[PDB]
């Protein structure tokens, strides 16, 4: 169902423009998709909710007494 | 110098690592000539029988018949009860039966004791 | 393959065989062409340094350490041509090879198609029928007494003769029948 | 048991893959490593994540085998990567599809492999499991990047190494359309399927920054390391292989021993005793 | 029941007064008609039985075996048509007479409401088969084979006769219905142990039980094709039917007397299967596969649970059909090559493709591919054995694996590869052989649609 | 034309046969087709009965 | 496949093309029937390298036993033609 | 991770064991002890039939999200706010779990410090 | 459907939520169901109606066989064969009906788990309780009888169970 | 319909080692006193369309320019459509 | 029989046998579909040592990881209604002791 292309014997083979434009198009849409998804949905890679530092918590909300009462 | 290759039963020695092929004597050359001669005689016989337009059917191979007869019908007349044969036969023919009998009898005994005591939990076990 | 083997391989043949194997395994190790060319010339130069050696004992002591060195560095996964006894398509077409004699069992309705082919086939059959009777006597008279010493056959020496045992070499199925 | 089996499977198979020369063998070991990852996911009690990974692996692995077959047929039934050279330009459609499939397989963000593999790694990192199984999964990720690099580098980048009679041809609508459908799938099916299914598990909303980015880190490290090691093959230096290379190339020696020691000892008995 | 017996008897005058060139046609047509008539026995009850009269009765264990027995004879006639072409008309009529006598004895055996009548016919089946084996057999070992096949059998069943009469002097009857209704437990005594042994050993020797199977490779290899068909398909099942019938009066001794045999079977099914891996003969390979399957049936019958019995009935029917098919295929090869060696003729899928398809189907059925009735029987027996003791699965599992191996081994050695170069007398398969294969295989795949018809009286 | 006849004799006829077999033979027996019970959320209304499910308890909404 | 049906002329052209790119052999002197050892003064190692070059050219390899006795371009062409079943 | 290194290379009794957490009474710290509240009742959280593991304190947001996903079916990107709310609730729950771990660690620290102080006072 | 009893095979009222769509977008499901209805349900309904009329043109009846009650094995002489035969047939019929009762209960249980969905453990507790009871009773009645089961063996099992229960009750009372 | 088009081979004088890694190989060989006799046989691997290579990173970014251009255009359109 | 000469002209090219030559006792054991004894690049004992060592090392490390797991600095997951007592198994008539979650 293709076209006639002869062998080349030690030269670069013949290429149709259609396959070149198709490969370029599909790579282009892949990269466009990656960039678009990164722009609109960035939290999927870098996270969205900050990770709290357990050492930064004060002792008051931690339910701890200064080692004398209980 | 490089590490040596050690041949085994299931990984034999290469031909190119054989010391025998480098110790060449006229007796060995005569032996090799004779082996080629007998091989070529057999090949000539087979090819003469093989290219015959008259021939129909199968070229009977005496070697194949010898192999099948030796493997099948030649065993018992050459059998002799020796310590090796007796011990290997007794082992390989009696040991497995008693091993499996012990295993199954023990398992069924433990299961039966559990059932008699009542603690096995056979709930929903209808089809046996 | 085609050629009949000999009783033994000479030292010259063994050295040549080691050379071919070593070059192939270098090519497998050196994937790129220029690197392989460099190391193949190096191997050739290292190979012909003992070219002019005369005594047999040291020459046979060589090719032995050489073979151990080959076996140490032999590339566990060398390159094999696809059709070679190791390649990915070694016997891929052996299920499509059908003997010629099967055509003798064709129904006459089948043989009705391709009438020219079967006419030619019958001519070939007659040719074989005459040639075999000549061939048996030629091989009988030409062979030395006590049996053949090699599995190599003589050609046809007369005018109308054909090479002895030619039917099953000429009528191979094909390399790729279908 | 399931987790440990999956971890050892993925590590061992990827390790064997990184050093193979047959393209189909490389893809087969990739498939086995991915199945090991699926079983690892099953072990950590995430069945729906494993099902999603099945669904995406279908797409991109199938299209990878499509591309391998295209190359093999176009180079006249030659399967060794030693004899295929510059195919980036000689066959552009095949080259572009393969690059996309390798990027998807290695968990490139927002691709069909991202929405499964990224979650696999996140779930394995933030669960109560073995340290060893975790380490094996991470090393398997790196080795995945490594053998994808190997395929691309050895089949598409260098100088041609095939016989002189060039017969390269993609120009057949059947091959092109069949490959392009799975290409569209392996680009967009991840987003579509992930956004269409209902929530079937509790997400990992908060993660340490280094733990959120671990999959990308290991993939990039594997890429860089495999590229650097492949770039040394152009050098005019030749050395004999080590023991580790021989172990990995001959498949941990498992097919040798296990296909000679048991079978023999069985068949021998079957004739000598029985 | 006489509606099947009388036509089987009229088969003899029909054969003996037929024209010289019309015996095969008449015999085949009327055997097919008798099979169609016997098909009506399949309509069974969940209640007692089809008690026709004081002499004969039918049940859902006897009905499938009777149908298989009636269906097998046309196949044996078709198979035997070929290698008897150069034989005088009188001797061909005698051959057909032997086959008809064997069918009549089997039919009267499977109904047999009384145990001494069952013994008499079960022993009458020995004579026609012995004549067939030792008369129309090709090799010189056939005589020896016949001797084995005879004496083993009698050595097992001569004690049984004594046991039977002893029972009738204590119980007062050997009618199976009265035996079932008035059954009593067997006390744990040495006399009762030996009575149990006498009752069981006759059917164990004909199963065959492992270690008592030596007559079977000889008799199966050395017999003509119809002989092999009937030995593999039906005659092995006489032991199964008899052991199913006679274990009603052996309880509860069977609970602990079954141990020596169970091991012998459970280990036996392994050893014989292993033997098939290294076999240079096709008929010997098929015979050893038969031994393995019948060992599994033995285990089923000795476990004595409803699932065990259903599995055993299904497996007996399925194994009969499959073993008959395999023997017929191997004979088709032998008639062309005359060698009976597995490695000599190779790569036959290239020369005989449809016969290769038949080979594949037979091998797959032997290999127990679901949902074939082979797998139904094997799976039920495996489940029952698992309930008996959970460790049995190990042995069971091993056997399954091994079976597949040798089955596919037999398929790859003969059908695949490169053809033998010097064999040029492999003619295309005749319509008779393809019809024989189709008639073997289509009933199996039809029976997988209605399994309850072969699952026995405990369904 | 070819696609029309293909869709008629390869899709329409099997779906007709299967739908008839399911609607008038398989359904006639109990428990042959068991469908998963559809989800009910606070705020929907049922066709068969018409009662409305009461809303939830107004959780404190912020971010 | 789509493999062109190579002919005798194609085989001869490719064999001579490969031989002319061997600088050890002068293109003017080489002929189709020119012997290797005597007419061109080549070594045995040169012959084995020539055989490997033809193998890499044609995509199939020749057994050492057959390769060692191929001493003219004409008989190399004949060997390849017989191996690949070439009509014309 | 640091806790893994601290527990496996340092003092095992210094840090909590996640299998036996918590080892201290809830009222040990402060006597207020505010209760955890839910919005979803038993019956509606059964009728939504989420999952047994999805049946936690964040269930109301999950139910709202499922209602969205069901209503705005053809466009699968309409209800994103409820996804964010459910994610926020799960984030707060995880931060609460981390607070619980930190409290248990500090309570163990203070208990062991008190034990060492009592040992020193008894010795001297 | 009236082809089966609703009390033997119970089913909850099957309440389904009304469909309210927040999004204007036309969903493809409604249109696909409309085309499926038009192209499949209407012709199938017409064919079924034609078949039903052709059936109503020829109506005939079949009946469920009734079996009388017979004395069971507990009231048969030792060697009287006719009473044993009748009692054994009756016991076999009872055994078959018992199997079908267990089948019915299992069917309810199997259907409920699927019907309930993700809340099956809490919801199917009632069904599970029923199957537990029925399976326990069936196990007491017919377990470990063997391939050659009969009414005499079931009676012997019941007698041994009753003896064990009476001994246990006497021991507990006299403890 | 097959490929019968009478394909004609190039001229063998066309292939030269110059400008290729084979020239470097020949230099390193001559520094030792050797020569590569087959250098002109493989020259065709560096002559035609095979002369220009692509790097690994260059291969991965096969369609980055057009993808980035389309992404910028789409972002501009979306920004201008939302701010209305 | 996998290690015979593949380039010789055997009468049985697939089996690699010649007509009339003596046949090995265990031919059906070595038929190129079964156990082969062809030499390998690495010695048999070295292969055994490496395979066994790798497997044993992996087993030991899996056990070590079982002893030293990996987790997160978090408390156990909290479920509302007495740890979902009614929805997990049930038993609504037993009045199970109440568990109240801590708010921090
Ligand atoms: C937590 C902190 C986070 C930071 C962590 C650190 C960051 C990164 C640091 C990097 C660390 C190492 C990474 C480089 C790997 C080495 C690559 C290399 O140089 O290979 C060349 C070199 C030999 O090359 P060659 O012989 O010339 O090959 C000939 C040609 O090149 C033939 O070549 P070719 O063209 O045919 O094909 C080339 C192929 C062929 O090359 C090979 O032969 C490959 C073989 C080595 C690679 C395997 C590495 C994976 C290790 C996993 C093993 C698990 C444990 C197994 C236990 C075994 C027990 C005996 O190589 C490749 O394609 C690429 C190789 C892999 C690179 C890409 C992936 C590496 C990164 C992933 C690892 C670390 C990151 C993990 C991420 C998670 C964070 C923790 O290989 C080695 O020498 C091996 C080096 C290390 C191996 C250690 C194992 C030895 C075991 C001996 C016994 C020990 C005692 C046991 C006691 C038990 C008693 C019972
Ligand atoms: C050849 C290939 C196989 C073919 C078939 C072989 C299978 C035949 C096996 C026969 C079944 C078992 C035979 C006897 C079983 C009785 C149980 C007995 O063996 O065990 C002990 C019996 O103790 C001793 O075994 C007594 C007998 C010792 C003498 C027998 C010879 C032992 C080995 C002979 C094997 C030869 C078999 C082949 C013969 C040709 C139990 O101790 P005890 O509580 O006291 O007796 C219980 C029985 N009571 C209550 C009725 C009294
Ligand atoms: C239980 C296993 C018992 C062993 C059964 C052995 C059966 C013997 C008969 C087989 C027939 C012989 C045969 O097939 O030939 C060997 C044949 C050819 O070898 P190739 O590598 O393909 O070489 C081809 C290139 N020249 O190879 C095979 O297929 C045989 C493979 C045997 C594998 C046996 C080892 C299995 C080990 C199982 C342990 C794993 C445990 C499970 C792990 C999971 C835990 C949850
Ligand atoms: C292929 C080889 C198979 C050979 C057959 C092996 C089985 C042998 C079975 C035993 C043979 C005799 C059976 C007895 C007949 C049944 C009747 C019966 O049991 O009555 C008993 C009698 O039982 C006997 O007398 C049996 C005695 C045995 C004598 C013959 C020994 C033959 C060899 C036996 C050892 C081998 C058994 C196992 C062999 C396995 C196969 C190799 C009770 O007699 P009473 O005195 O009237 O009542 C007692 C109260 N007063
Ligand atoms: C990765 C693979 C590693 C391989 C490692 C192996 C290293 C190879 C080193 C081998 C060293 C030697 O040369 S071992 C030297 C062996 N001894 C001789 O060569 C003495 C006489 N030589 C001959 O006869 C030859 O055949 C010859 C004349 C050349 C041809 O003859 P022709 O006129 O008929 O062509």
């Amino acid at each position: 169902g293709g076209v006639h292309i002869e062998p080349r014997y030690r030269q670069f083979p013949q290429l149709t423009r259609s396959q070149l434009i198709q490969a370029e198009f599909f790579s282009a849409t892949m990269w466009f998709w990656i960039l678009w998804r990164f722009w609109h949905d960035s939290d999927a890679v870098l996270g969205h909710f900050p990770y709290p530092d357990p050492s930064q918590w004060t002792d008051e909300e931690l339910g701890i007494l200064p080692d004398d009462e209980d | 110098s490089f590490p040596k290759y050690k041949p085994s039963r299931l990984a034999t020695l290469p031909a190119t690592l054989d010391p025998a092929e480098y110790d060449i004597s006229p007796e060995t050359r005569k032996a090799q000539a004779e082996r080629l001669a007998i091989r070529s005689r057999l090949k000539r016989e087979y090819l003469l029988q093989y290219n015959d337009p008259n021939r129909l059917g199968v070229i009977e191979d005496p070697a194949l018949i010898r192999w099948t007869y030796a493997r099948s019908a030649n065993i018992y007349p050459n059998f002799r009860p020796t310590p090796k044969t007796s011990l290997l036969g007794a082992l390989f023919g009696i040991g497995p039966l008693f091993f499996w009998y012990y295993v199954f009898k023990t398992d069924r005994d433990k299961k039966e004791k559990l059932i008699q005591e009542g603690k096995l939990d056979q709930t929903f076990n209808i089809s046996y | 393959a085609f050629s009949a083997p000999a009783a033994y391989l000479t030292h010259q043949q063994k050295v040549l065989r080691l050379y071919k194997r070593a070059l192939r395994h270098l090519e497998s190790w050196c994937v790129h062409r220029d690197k392989y060319r460099y190391f193949a010339c190096l191997m050739r130069a290292r190979f012909d340094e003992h070219k002019n050696e005369k005594d047999m004992v040291k020459a046979t002591q060589l090719l032995r350490q050489a073979e151990e060195e080959f076996w140490y560095g032999q590339h566990p996964q060398p390159y094999i041509f696809p059709e070679s006894p190791g390649g990915t398509s070694y016997e891929r077409y052996e299920c499509y090879k059908v003997p010629e004699w099967c055509l003798d069992d064709w129904h006459p309705s089948e043989k009705a198609m391709y009438p020219d082919y079967f006419a030619k086939r019958e001519q070939w059959k007659r040719l074989r029928r005459e040639s075999w009777e000549r061939e048996v006597k030629q091989l009988q008279e030409e062979t030395p007494p006590g049996g053949p010493r090699t599995e190599a056959l003589p050609p046809a020496r007369k005018e109308g003769d054909l090479p002895p045992l030619w039917w099953h070499i000429v009528t191979r199925p094909r390399e790729r029948p279908m | 048991m399931t987790l440990c089996l999956g971890a050892i499977t993925t590590l061992f198979t990827a390790l064997c893959a990184i050093t193979q020369n047959d393209i189909k063998k490389i893809v087969a070991f990739s498939t086995s490593s991915q199945l090991g990852l699926m079983m690892v996911t099953i072990g950590i009690n995430q069945p729906h994540l494993a099902f999603l990974h099945i669904c995406m692996h279908a797409f991109f692995k199938a299209m990878l085998f499509m591309c391998s077959g295209s190359i093999i047929h176009s180079l006249n039934d030659e399967q060794d990567i030693r004899k295929m050279g510059g195919l980036y330009k000689a066959m552009p459609f095949t080259t572009t599809a393969l690059i996309i499939g390798s990027l998807a397989l290695t968990g490139m963000p927002y691709l069909t492999g991202f929405y499964s593999k990224d979650l696999i790694i996140e779930a394995v990192n933030m669960s109560y499991t073995n340290a060893w199984a975790l380490l094996m999964t991470l090393i398997a990720t790196s080795l995945t990047a490594a053998y994808s690099t190997r395929i691309i580098f050895f089949a598409f980048l260098g100088k041609p190494r095939f016989p002189p009679l060039v017969l390269i041809n993609e120009n057949n609508p059947l091959l092109i359309n069949s490959i392009k459908r799975l290409l569209i799938g392996s680009i967009f099916a991840g987003f579509i399927i992930s956004n269409n299914i209902p929530p079937m598990t509790v997400p990992n909303t908060t993660m340490p920054l280094y733990m959120k980015m671990t999959a990308l880190i290991v993939t990039i490290m594997g890429f860089m390391l495999a590229l650097e090691l492949n770039n040394t093959t152009y050098y005019l230096k030749f050395k004999y292989p080590s023991q580790t290379y021989k172990f990995s190339n001959m498949l941990g020696y498992y097919p040798s021993i296990m296909h000679r020691l048991p079978t023999y000892h069985n068949l021998s008995m079957s004739q000598k005793s029985a | 029941m006489l509606k099947i017996i009388i036509p089987t008897t009229m088969l003899l005058p029909m054969t003996w007064m037929s024209k010289h060139n019309m015996i095969w046609i008449n015999a085949t047509v009327h055997s097919l008609l008798i099979s169609l008539i016997s098909l009506s026995l399949l309509n069974q009850l969940g209640e007692n039985s089809l008690n026709f009269s004081l002499t004969f009765f039918s049940d859902s264990l006897s009905a499938p075996l009777l149908v298989l027995t009636t269906w097998l004879l046309p196949l044996m006639l078709m198979a035997s048509q070929s290698h008897l072409s150069k034989e005088t008309t009188t001797r061909k009529k005698l051959y057909i007479t032997m086959l008809i006598l064997l069918q009549l004895f089997l039919i009267m055996t499977f109904t047999a409401t009384e145990l001494i009548l069952f013994y008499i016919l079960f022993e009458a089946t020995l004579v026609p088969t012995l004549i067939i084996i030792t008369r129309w057999g090709n090799q010189t070992e056939r005589l020896n084979a016949g001797l084995y096949f005879l004496f083993y059998t009698l050595a097992g069943s001569l004690p049984l006769l004594v046991a039977l009469v002893y029972i009738q002097n204590t119980t007062g009857s050997l009618n199976f219905l009265i035996i079932h209704y008035w059954s009593h437990p067997l006390s744990n005594s040495w006399s009762n142990i030996f009575m149990w042994l006498a009752c069981i050993m006759a059917f164990m020797v004909k199963m065959p039980l492992y270690g008592l199977h030596l007559w079977l490779p000889k008799a199966h290899v050395e017999a003509p094709i119809a002989g092999s068909m009937v030995l593999a398909a039906v005659l092995l099942k006489l032991g199964g039917y008899g052991m199913m019938r006679i274990t009603t009066i052996l309880n509860p001794l069977t609970n602990y007397m079954a141990y020596p045999f169970l091991m012998l079977s459970m280990w036996g099914m392994i050893m014989t299967s292993s033997i098939c891996l290294r076999q240079t003969d096709l008929k010997s390979l098929i015979a050893y596969s038969s031994v393995s399957h019948m060992a599994l049936v033995i285990v089923a019958i000795m476990i004595q649970t409803p699932w065990s019995f259903m599995g055993a009935t299904a497996l007996m029917i399925a194994h009969g059909l499959t073993s008959s098919m395999l023997f017929c295929l191997a004979n088709t090869n032998y008639e062309r090559v005359h060698s009976r060696t597995m490695i000599l003729a190779r790569g036959l899928q290239t020369l005989l493709p449809l016969m290769a398809t038949w080979w594949l189907v037979a091998s797959l059925t032997n290999l127990a591919l679901p949902p074939s009735i082979n797998l139904i029987g094997e799976l039920f027996i495996i489940t029952a054995s698992f309930s008996w003791s959970n460790i049995t699965i190990i042995l069971m599992g091993m056997n399954m694996m091994i079976t597949a191996l040798y089955s596919l081994y037999m398929l790859i050695t003969t059908q695949r590869g490169k053809y033998t170069h010097h064999i040029n007398n492999i003619k295309p398969s005749f319509t008779r052989e393809n019809a024989l294969m189709a008639l073997h295989i289509l009933p199996l795949l039809l029976l997988t649609l209605n399994p309850k018809m072969i699952l026995g009286p405990l369904y | 034309y070819r696609h029309s006849i293909f869709a008629v004799t390869h899709v329409l006829i099997p779906v007709w046969i299967i739908h008839y077999y399911l609607k008038y033979h398989v359904t006639a027996k109990p428990y042959t087709v068991v469908e998963r019970k559809p989800r009910i959320f606070p705020g929907d209304t049922i066709l068969e009965t018409g009662e409305v499910i009461p809303l939830m308890k107004e959780f404190p909404d912020q971010h | 496949s789509d493999a062109p049906p190579l002919t005798l002329e194609a085989i001869k052209d490719r064999v001579l093309y490969v031989l002319k790119l061997y600088d050890k052999i002068d293109p003017e002197k080489l002929s189709v029937n020119s012997h290797f050892m005597k007419d061109l003064g080549l070594d045995s190692l040169d012959q084995v390298e020539i055989i490997m070059a033809m193998e890499d050219e044609f995509g199939f390899e020749i057994p050492d036993i057959d390769a060692e006795k191929l001493m003219c371009p004409q008989e190399i062409v004949d060997y390849i033609a017989d191996k690949k079943d070439v009509y014309e | 991770g640091a806790h893994l290194a601290r527990r496996y290379l340092g003092d095992a009794s210094k840090e909590p064991d996640p299998l036996r957490m918590p080892t201290f009474p809830p009222d040990y710290g402060f006597p207020e002890r505010k209760e955890r509240e839910m919005v979803a009742t038993q019956q509606e959280m059964n009728d939504a039939q989420l999952m047994l593991q999805q049946r936690d304190y964040c269930a109301h947001y999950l139910i709202q999200l499922l209602k969205c996903k069901r209503d705005s079916f053809p466009n699968f990107l309409a209800c994103k706010h409820e996804q964010h709310d459910w994610d926020y609730c799960e984030h707060l729950d995880y931060v609460k779990r981390m607070k619980e771990f930190e409290r248990e660690r500090r309570l163990l620290q203070r208990k062991k410090r008190r034990e060492q102080r009592e040992a020193e006072m008894a010795r001297g | 459907p009236d082809s089966w009893d609703k009390d033997v095979y119970p089913e909850p009222p099957r309440r389904t939520p009304a469909p309210a769509p927040q999004t204007s977008l036309p969903n493809p499901v409604t249109y696909l169901t409309k085309i499926f209805d038009l192209l499949v349900d209407r012709p199938v309904t017409l064919a079924r109606e034609f078949i039903e009329q052709q059936h109503a043109k020829n109506r005939y009846y079949y009946y469920h066989r009734e079996f009388r009650r017979v004395p069971d094995i507990t009231e048969c002489e030792e060697k009287d064969i006719l009473c044993m035969f009748e009692a054994e047939m009756q016991w076999r019929r009872d055994y078959k009906v018992d199997q079908e009762i267990v089948n019915i209960i299992q069917e309810r249980l199997k259907a409920c788990q699927q019907r309930e969905g993700e809340s099956y453990r809490q919801n199917c507790a009632k069904e599970l309780e029923q199957f537990t009871q029925v399976s326990k009773a069936f196990q007491d009645r017919y377990s470990d009888l063997g391939a050659h089961y009969s009414a005499r063996k079931c009676l012997a099992k019941q007698k041994q169970r009753m003896l064990a229960e009476r001994k246990a009750a006497k021991e507990a009372a006299a403890a | 319909e097959h490929g019968h088009s009478k394909m004609e081979l190039p001229d063998y004088k066309q292939w030269k080692i110059e400008g290729t890694p084979l020239e470097t190989v020949q230099e390193k060989l001559a520094a030792r006193g050797l020569r590569d006799p087959w250098g002109r046989n493989e020259a065709w691997r560096y002559s035609g369309g095979f002369a220009n290579n692509v790097s690994f990173v260059g291969a991965l970014l096969k369609g980055f320019k057009w993808g980035f251009a389309a992404f910028v255009v789409a972002v501009g359109a979306e920004y201008y459509l939302e701010s209305q | 029989q996998q290690e015979r000469d593949p380039w010789y002209d055997w009468d049985h090219p697939d089996l690699r046998l010649n007509w009339g030559e003596p046949i090995h006792w265990d031919l059906d054991m070595y038929i190129r579909n079964r156990v082969d004894t062809s030499p390998t690049p690495v010695s048999w004992n070295t292969m055994c040592k490496h395979l066994f060592g790798f497997v044993a090392f992996m087993l030991f490390m899996f056990w070590v990881g079982e002893i030293y797991p990996s987790y997160q600095p978090v408390g156990p997951k909290q479920y509302p209604y007495n740890d979902l007592y009614l929805e997990r198994g049930g038993d609504p008539t037993k009045e199970p002791e109440p568990v109240v979650h801590y708010e921090i």
